[PDB]
């Protein structure tokens, strides 16, 4: 429930190591990359003038 | 398939042993002369000791003791 600005991601990712484990972290990993390069697709962010 | 050995390494913990024990069953599954106790899935000796490990029928003491019984059966 927050923005997920590079830090809080990367925080969640700590959370998840400490309290369950090795395995659920990694599959959470590779999902959370699979999520954030298709939602970045999805949202067609462009830099202009 | 193994992914991961957290399993492995929580079974017996060094990270370190599991290395050897594994690599011993390997070669003892592999050089012949023994028979996987897993179901094997096509995959390789190497995962199948892993898995091995991990169910708990695979360690340092009944390894001994199996060497043991095979010495004195000869």
């Amino acid at each position: 429930n927050q923005a997920l600005g590079k830090k809080a991601i990367s925080k969640m990712l700590n959370t998840c190591y400490r309290i369950l484990g090795l395995k659920p972290t990694v599959i959470f990993a590779d999902q959370i990359m699979y999520t954030g390069f298709a939602y970045a697709a999805r949202s067609g962010a462009s830099v202009g003038i | 398939a193994r992914v991961t050995v957290q399993d492995a390494v929580e079974k017996i913990g060094n990270r370190f042993d599991l290395v050897l024990v594994a690599a011993r069953r390997a070669r003892q599954m592999q050089v012949g002369g023994k028979d996987p106790l897993v179901p094997e899935e096509n995959d390789k000796t190497t995962v199948i000791a892993l898995r091995e490990i991990e169910e708990g029928l695979i360690n340092n003491q009944i390894l001994d003791v199996r060497e043991r019984q095979e010495q004195q059966e000869q």
